[PDB]
RNA sequence: AGUAGAAACAAGGCC
RNA sequence: GGCCUGCU
């Protein structure tokens, strides 16, 4: 029932900024997967993992039906596919973020 | 055959004629009217005729509606505990005896002989309302009689002290007015009722906040030695035992547990002495036995309690005692917290520190306090604070584990990934692991048991009401109120002078400020 | 012999004679409950306060002729001062423990036969077999269930006549039990407890508990059987279920 | 960082952690002195909520009474006791229409019970105000004293052994010119008609202690013995009625209350479609008892008992007739202190009528000035309303009538409401197509409540969307949530005896695990703490320790004497084998197979001088007054051991002029023991009949000697000795 | 003095 | 000074 589409990824400069957005068909989470690993917690809505706290902000518009991840001061270690997720189970396909 | 006859007659009939609506003359007529009565839309007529100002209009409850609770203003709040909590000092022996095992007086004397540096006591901070020289003389008397016990053959299990004028004043002896008859005392102008008015108003101080802060901190000892249980046979029993072991590891090294043991022991000894030695003043050393990290058992002597005459008939009758406790905290920095204490200088202590060695002063907090049978009984059941707290934590764990079909205790206690808001720092709200929540709830329960009062009950009820309303607001349930000002006035009348309830009100105001966003 | 003798001794003194003469049988209960002792409002507080006294409990006068007034070191075990409104004497709790180490001994083989319910519970649990604990949300729904697992399909009054005829065969009065189930129960519990000397009142109380059906409303999830409800605290929880099979099955 | 537990509610919902908001780990508030001030305040408050009524003076008691019924309709939201007779009669009529046959049936069972009830049923009650001594005494003692006085005055119909006959005698006493009472200081005093009327219509006022949840203390009342039979019958009728009403929750327990609340919320919300909005009001009624006029209860019962035998109507109507003229004793009195002369004094409340007002403060001075006009013979007339929930069930009936009056058949509008009422508390689920509809529905419900003398506390009430509410400390949030803080005070030693305390503690742990969702590890911790406190309270330590106590020597020798020490009870200094699986087993039976036969026999010996059993009712029933609730009784499983002793009694009667009561107690107990030895079934089934003691005892001596010879120990010598001794006691009773 | 908080304790009564 | 009571 809940489909999810991520937007706002791409190639960015180190120290740059990026606004991810996840449109949907509930609490939301943002998770990431680097090419050599499984899922890493980024944010949920608020709470932020240690590797991303203070740099990144999660927000949502319940009238647009969208969750946002505002990423700032990006590091090469943030390079991952960023997946949006919905819970009462529902996972997006993920948007590629590449920081260099 | 027989017919039962229950006839109203005589005086009882006339009473029946005077217990009717205003426009009825006899019970016969009223019963006839009732039997002949049938509904013909009479509620509607009076509802239409009734004034429209009689309404229950719903006032919407929004984020901007609730205002912070006002706290009373006045002289700072004082200390009410029956013993020192944050400023206690421990003299130890490192003996292998268990909590109840041993004899009190010998242990106290042995612990006190472990300290060297005694000085002739002198006044540092006076009581400001009593006779401090009496406290000084009482301390020296206690020392002298302790030596007197040390000399003789076998340390008595319980000692009685002499009834000198010093402790006669300190314990309030022969001060109750003599009971007489009204017919003999009517012309005395000063004769009036007992003073019955609202307690004095006092504003909150910052010392209770720090005391609670350090009441939730870990320690270098285990202050709970639990009893035995039947060997676990069911897997659920194994899960319960593992959970219980985790919580015991978390809470045993906590100042709240030390306060629990202190209060339980002190109140038990005081009640037993009052029930046994009703007439004669009795000496009781404050003893608490812990276990070090190395595993060696240890005893600790905070001070002494002198119990006075305790002919307690009613549950509210008061037994007065005088408490003496060693400490290192100078009372010249927060004098308003020690309004009812007399503090002397009794020695100097040397604790190993990298700054040469401190050679700190070592003071004696001496005060006259009192309790009652109900207070003693309830203070000797302080161990149920452990229950309250850990039941709350286990309810949290079970509720979260009902989501993920698996027991979630081990990762909660080891990974420490999840955290709950358990305090606010100037930077913002601070979250701590589940163990810190355990300790915080345990400290809250302990302080509830220590600073219990009617103010606490009233504020708790009338603030739980507002907390439920605020929770409904935060849940998007369109909460409404009929008279919110009345509820606010009901809450604000419970805050008078108790430090604990005022701190709870300040916490509630902070929670409202952080909530409603 | 004795009974009528203290009867005559009572009637010898004028006050007790008047009490015996003017008081009718129906008022028996009233005067038996006639007491100045108020029912305690806070039992825990006073139990914690009385036990710190010497001689805090009460015992029949006969204790003065079975237990010595003092033990080896001289700690007093009983006092000769009677209670407030009774002929019983106040005694120390040691007189209890003393009775358990040097007091008279008897044959307690028949207590298992009397306290049938509790021993049946013990036997059922001893042979029980536990299982894995499954963690999942339990939908506890509130239902009316029978707690007593040995009820013989009798009500309170229905089994009260059976109990009297089993214990007090002469005070039955008009009633002669018709149902044959009651006949067999009377026969069994008569031949089983023929010489048991615990007390008529306790025997009657435990027979009432065992035979009379009792029901209470409880939050249950599954189970619903009488044997599965006594262990409802151990098998069902907020987020965990513990499979259990009592020894009976 | 500053620690703040309240901030925990920012992540955990309020109801999921509501236990933290219950400070039930400290001493509850207690009253210290007289309750006279509270009694006077309550009387004045009850009289001024009905000030606009009409005043009269009773021709029998001569006391001023205020009748507000059918008075002017309220024009403000303040509490008002101006109930309208026609409105309440119509409400009862609609209640009957929605539940046909309710009143007739309930009256039938009540008639059965009243005509088969016995006098002894009045002994099964707590403290009651004995007028023979003007003080509170146990129900049995007061009943016995009143029966003795009646028999001395010539009212001996109660000898029939029927409660209805006792009430007949009580009413006949009202028409006597001069009764006689006994006082010890024995003196025979004569009471005229009016004095006895006031003594029979009066109530005794005390202060309620151990009341958690409010800053101020309250006053409660206890009635006499003349009026308790009528109250019993009226409450029997009301209970039979409420048992047929699903909207009532007073005659049920807690779990039934929760089940009914869940059912009603599901019914109201589920039936509501998407267009209808639903709102729950968590309502409390301010001054519930002070605004309920006994005359209105009289009206309700006379409507209920229509088309019934006139004697039934009269006997059920006597009670509200007496409540409408009820008087209240002011209380213990007032204590004064003089610091200049350093003395104290205690003036009884009866002097408040004449004592000067120089000794009283402004508040008490004004209270006395306002209540003096109502003072008659040291007691104040309290006609306008009930004092303390004596008619709980009738009040619940009225509230249920109000609740049912909005079944959408009487509302005649889109909005409608339902809910659950338990006296002084209610939950009201109101549905309506729009917020305006909800507002109109709640407004009309409030208005109708004000027409029945019932007021809604706006300060302690709030309305939200359905799904979250409260009811009698039960917090519903999409399903009831356990609290466990209400039962915390019951986790200690009860205070009955050793075996009883052990069984009660383990059973309480078990029950709170079943009902209040107590966790396994928490239950184990509770067991450990309870065992520790139990050992420290009864001076029964493990025995292998060196904790010197007054009982540590005998325990240690018993320990060293026993071979299988695992079978020793915790009361005798043995190990604790209890666990989550063993919480439903008595200690004796759990350790039965481990005990040594010598210790087992010594422990469970019938000849022990400690065990004492009085009646079937008091075998294994313990009265534990629960926190935040009325006194309750619990069945606890225990084996009669030497540890089942009963504790010492007060013993302070010896210093009072009422010292002869102890001699009467001893003589009555001796006679009762003799009768029980003569009639073994005396305890289990209370004997009935109209003969006297000695007749039954002597005749049974005859017969038992006979038959026990026809087979048994007796011999001709002894049988004839008994026969002629029976003749001797016969001729002694002759003279 | 102290406990405590809308009234009390800080022993009572009897010789 | 001697003795009594500790929910009456």
């Amino acid at each position: 029932q809940v489909q999810l589409q991520e937007s706002g990824g791409g190639l960015v400069q180190a120290g740059g900024s990026l606004r991810l957005s996840c449109a949907a068909s509930y609490t939301m989470g943002w998770f990431r997967q680097a090419p050599g690993k499984e899922r890493e917690f980024v944010t949920a809505i608020a709470n932020y993992a240690d590797s991303v706290k203070g740099r990144f902000t999660i927000s949502r518009d319940n009238a647009k039906n969208t969750a946002y991840l505002q990423m700032n001061s990006l590091k090469p270690e943030d390079t991952a596919v960023y997946y949006c997720a919905g819970k009462t189970d529902y996972w997006g396909q993920g948007t590629q973020v590449t920081v260099s | 055959t027989i017919e039962e006859r229950f006839e109203i007659t005589g005086t009882m009939r006339r009473l029946a004629d005077q217990s009717l609506p205003p426009n009825f003359s006899s019970l016969e007529n009223f019963r006839a009217y009732v039997d002949g009565f049938e509904p013909n839309g009479y509620i509607e007529g009076k509802l239409s005729q009734m004034s429209k100002e009689v309404n229950a209009r719903i006032e919407p409850f929004l984020k901007t509606t609730p205002r912070p609770l006002r706290l009373p203003d006045g002289p700072p709040c004082s200390q009410r505990s029956k013993f020192l909590l944050m400023d206690a000092l421990k003299l130890s022996i490192e003996d292998p005896s268990h909590e109840g095992e041993g004899i009190p007086l010998y242990d106290a004397i042995k612990c006190m002989r472990t300290f060297f540096g005694w000085k002739e006591p002198n006044v540092v901070k006076p009581h400001e309302k009593g006779i401090n020289p009496n406290y000084l003389l009482a301390w020296k008397q206690v020392l002298a009689e302790l030596q007197d016990i040390e000399n003789e053959e076998k340390i008595p299990k319980t000692k009685n002290m002499k009834k000198t004028s010093q402790l006669k004043w300190a314990l309030g002896e022969n001060m109750a007015p003599e009971k007489v008859d009204f017919d003999d005392c009517k012309d005395v102008s000063d004769l009036k009722q007992y003073d019955s008015d609202e307690p004095e108003l006092r504003s909150l101080a910052s010392w209770i906040q720090s005391e609670f802060n350090k009441a939730c901190e870990l320690t270098d000892s285990s202050w709970i030695e639990l009893d035995e249980i039947g060997e676990d046979v069911a897997p659920i029993e194994h899960i319960a035992s593992m959970r219980r072991n985790y919580f015991t590891a978390e809470v045993s090294h906590c100042r709240a547990t030390e306060y629990i043991m202190k209060g339980v022991y002190i109140n038990t000894a005081l009640l037993n002495a009052s029930c046994a030695a009703m007439d004669d003043f009795q000496l009781i050393p404050m003893i608490s036995k812990c276990r070090t990290k190395e595993g060696r058992r240890k005893t600790n002597l905070y001070g002494f309690i002198i119990k006075g005459r305790s002919h307690l008939r009613n549950d509210t009758d008061v037994v007065n005692f005088v408490s003496m406790e060693f400490s290192l905290t100078d009372p010249r920095l927060e004098p308003h917290k020690w309004e009812k204490y007399c503090v002397l200088e009794i020695g100097d202590m040397l604790l190993r520190s990298a700054i040469g060695q401190v050679s700190r002063p070592m003071f004696l907090y001496v005060r006259t306090n009192g309790t009652s049978k109900i207070k003693m009984k309830w203070g000797m059941e302080m161990r149920r604070c452990l229950l309250q707290s850990l039941q709350q934590i286990e309810s949290m764990i079970e509720a979260e584990s009902s989501v993920k079909e698996k027991d979630m205790t081990k990762e909660f206690f080891e990974n420490k990934s999840e955290t709950w808001p358990i305090g606010e720092s100037p930077k913002g709200v601070e979250e701590g692991s589940i163990g810190k929540v355990c300790r915080t709830l345990l400290a809250k329960s302990v302080f509830n048991s220590l600073y219990a009062s009617p103010q606490l009950e009233g504020f708790s009820a009338e603030s739980r009401k507002l907390l439920l309303i605020v929770q409904a607001l935060r849940d998007n349930l369109e909460p409404g109120t009929f008279d919110l000002g009345g509820l606010y006035e009901a809450i604000e009348e419970c805050l008078i002078n108790d430090p604990w309830v005022l701190l709870n009100a300040s916490w509630f105001n902070s929670f409202l400020t952080h909530a409603l966003r | 012999m004795e009974r009528i003798k203290e009867l005559r001794d009572l009637m010898s003194q004028s006050r007790t004679r008047e009490i015996l003469t003017k008081t009718t049988v129906d008022h028996m209960a009233i005067i038996k409950k006639y007491t100045s002792g108020r029912q305690e409002k806070n039992p825990a507080l006073r139990m914690k306060w009385m036990m710190a006294m010497k001689y805090p409990i009460t015992a029949d006068k006969r204790i003065m002729e079975m237990i010595p007034e003092r033990n080896e070191q001289g700690q007093t075990l009983w006092s000769k001062t009677n209670d407030a409104g009774s002929d019983r004497v106040m005694v120390s709790p040691l007189a209890v423990t003393w009775w358990n180490r040097n007091g008279p001994t008897t044959s307690a083989v028949h207590y298992p036969k009397i306290y049938k319910t509790y021993f049946e519970k013990v036997e059922r649990l001893k042979h029980g077999t536990f299982g894995p604990v499954h963690f999942r949300n339990q939908v506890k729904i509130r239902r009316r269930v029978d707690i007593n697992p040995g009820h013989a399909d009798l009500s309170a009054k229905e089994a009260q006549d059976v109990i009297m005829e089993v214990v007090f065969p002469n005070e039955v009065g008009a009633r002669i039990l018709t149902s044959e189930s009651q006949l067999t129960i009377t026969k069994e519990k008569k031949e089983e407890l023929q010489d048991c000397k615990i007390s008529p009142l306790m025997v009657a109380y435990m027979l009432e508990r065992e035979l009379v059906r009792k029901t209470r409303f409880l939050p249950v999830a599954g189970g619903t059987s009488s044997v599965y409800i006594e262990v409802l605290h151990l098998t069902q929880g907020t987020c965990w279920e513990q499979m259990y099979t009592p020894g009976g099955e | 960082m500053d620690v703040n537990p309240t901030l925990l509610f920012l992540k955990v919902p309020a109801q999921n952690a509501i236990s933290t908001t219950f400070p039930y780990t400290g001493d509850p508030p207690y009253s210290h002195g007289t309750g006279t001030g509270y009694t006077m305040d309550t009387v004045n408050r009850t009289h001024q909520y009905s000030e606009k009524g009409r005043w009269t003076t009773n021709t029998e008691t001569g006391a001023p009474q205020l009748n507000p019924i059918d008075g002017p309709l309220p024009e403000d939201n303040e509490p008002s006791g101006y109930a309208q007779t026609d409105c309440v009669l119509e409400a009862m009529a609609f209640l009957e229409e929605s539940h046909p046959g309710i009143f007739e049936n309930s009256c039938l069972e009540t008639m059965e019970v009243v005509q088969q009830t016995r006098v002894d049923k009045l002994t099964q009650g707590r403290q009651t105000y004995d007028w023979t001594l003007n003080r509170n005494q146990p129900a049995a003692t007061a009943l016995a004293n009143t029966i003795e006085v009646f028999r001395s005055n010539g009212l001996t119909a109660n000898e029939s052994g029927r409660l209805i006959d006792f009430l007949k005698d009580v009413m006949e006493s009202m028409d006597k010119e001069e009764m006689e009472i006994t006082t010890h200081f024995k003196k025979k005093q004569r009471l005229n008609k009016r004095s006895y009327l006031i003594r029979a219509l009066t109530l005794n006022t005390m202060t309620k202690d151990a009341e958690r949840g409010k800053l101020k203390r309250r006053a409660i009342a206890t009635p006499g013995m003349q009026i308790r039979g009528f109250v019993y019958f009226v409450e029997t009728l009301a209970r039979s009625i409420c048992e047929k009403l699903e909207q009532s929750g007073l005659p049920v327990g807690g779990n039934e209350k929760k089940a009914k609340l869940a059912n009603v919320v599901r019914k109201m919300m589920t039936n509501s479609q998407d267009t209808e909005l639903s709102f729950t009001i968590t309502g409390d009624n301010t001054k519930w008892n002070e605004n309920q006029n006994p005359r209105m209860f009289l009206a309700m019962i006379t409507y209920i008992t229509r088309n019934q035998p006139e004697w039934f109507r009269n006997v059920l109507s006597i009670a509200p007739i007496m409540f409408s003229n009820k008087m209240a004793r002011l209380g213990k009195g007032y204590m004064f202190e003089s610091k200049s002369m350093k003395l104290r004094t205690q003036i009884p409340a009866e002097m408040l009528a004449s004592i000067d007002l120089k000794y009283f403060n402004d508040s008490t001075r004004k209270k006395i000035e306002k209540i003096r006009p109502l003072l008659i013979d040291g007691t104040a007339s309290l006609s306008p309303g009930m004092m303390m929930g004596m008619f709980n069930m009738l009040s619940t009936v009225l509230g249920v009538s109000i609740l049912n009056l909005g079944q959408k058949r009487y509302t005649k509008t889109t909005y409608w409401w339902d809910g659950l009422q338990s006296s002084d508390d209610f939950a009201l689920i109101v549905n309506a197509p729009n917020h305006e509809g909800i507002q109109a529905g709640v407004d009309r419900f409030y208005r109708t409540c004000k027409l029945l003398g019932i007021n809604m506390s706006k300060k302690k009430s709030y309305i939200n969307r359905t799904g979250t509410f409260e009811f009698t400390s039960f917090f519903y949030r999409y399903g009831f949530v356990a609290n466990f803080s209400m039962e915390l005070p019951s986790f200690g030693v009860s205070g009955i005896n050793e075996s009883a305390d052990m069984s009660i503690g383990v059973t309480v742990i078990k029950n709170n695990m079943i009902n209040n969702d107590l966790g396994p590890a928490t239950a184990q911790m509770a067991l450990q703490l309870f065992i520790k406190d139990y050992r420290y309270t009864y001076r029964c330590h493990r025995g292998d320790t060196q904790i010197q106590t007054r009982r540590s020597f005998e325990i240690k020798k018993l320990w060293e004497q026993t071979r299988s020490k695992a079978g020793l009870l915790v009361s005798d200094g043995g190990p604790n084998l209890y666990n989550i699986r063993n919480l439903h087993i008595p200690e004796v039976c759990l350790k039965w197979e481990l005990m040594d036969e010598d210790y087992q026999g010594r422990l469970c010996n019938p000849l022990n001088p400690f065990v004492s059993h009085k009646e079937i009712e008091s075998v294994n029933n313990a009265v534990m007054m629960p926190a935040h609730g009325p006194a309750k009784n619990m069945e606890y499983d225990a084996v009669a051991t030497t540890h089942s002793w009963i504790p010492k009694r007060n013993r302070s009667i010896l210093n009072t002029s009422q010292r002869g009561i102890l001699e009467d107690e001893q003589m009555y107990q001796k006679c009762c023991n003799l009768f029980e030895k003569f009639f073994p079934s005396s305890s289990y089934r209370r004997p009935v009949g109209i003969s006297s003691m000695v007749e039954a005892m002597v005749s049974r001596a005859r017969i038992d000697a006979r038959i026990d010879f026809e087979s048994g120990r007796i011999k001709k010598e002894e049988f004839a000795e008994i026969m002629k001794i029976c003749s001797t006691i016969e001729e002694l009773r002759r003279q």
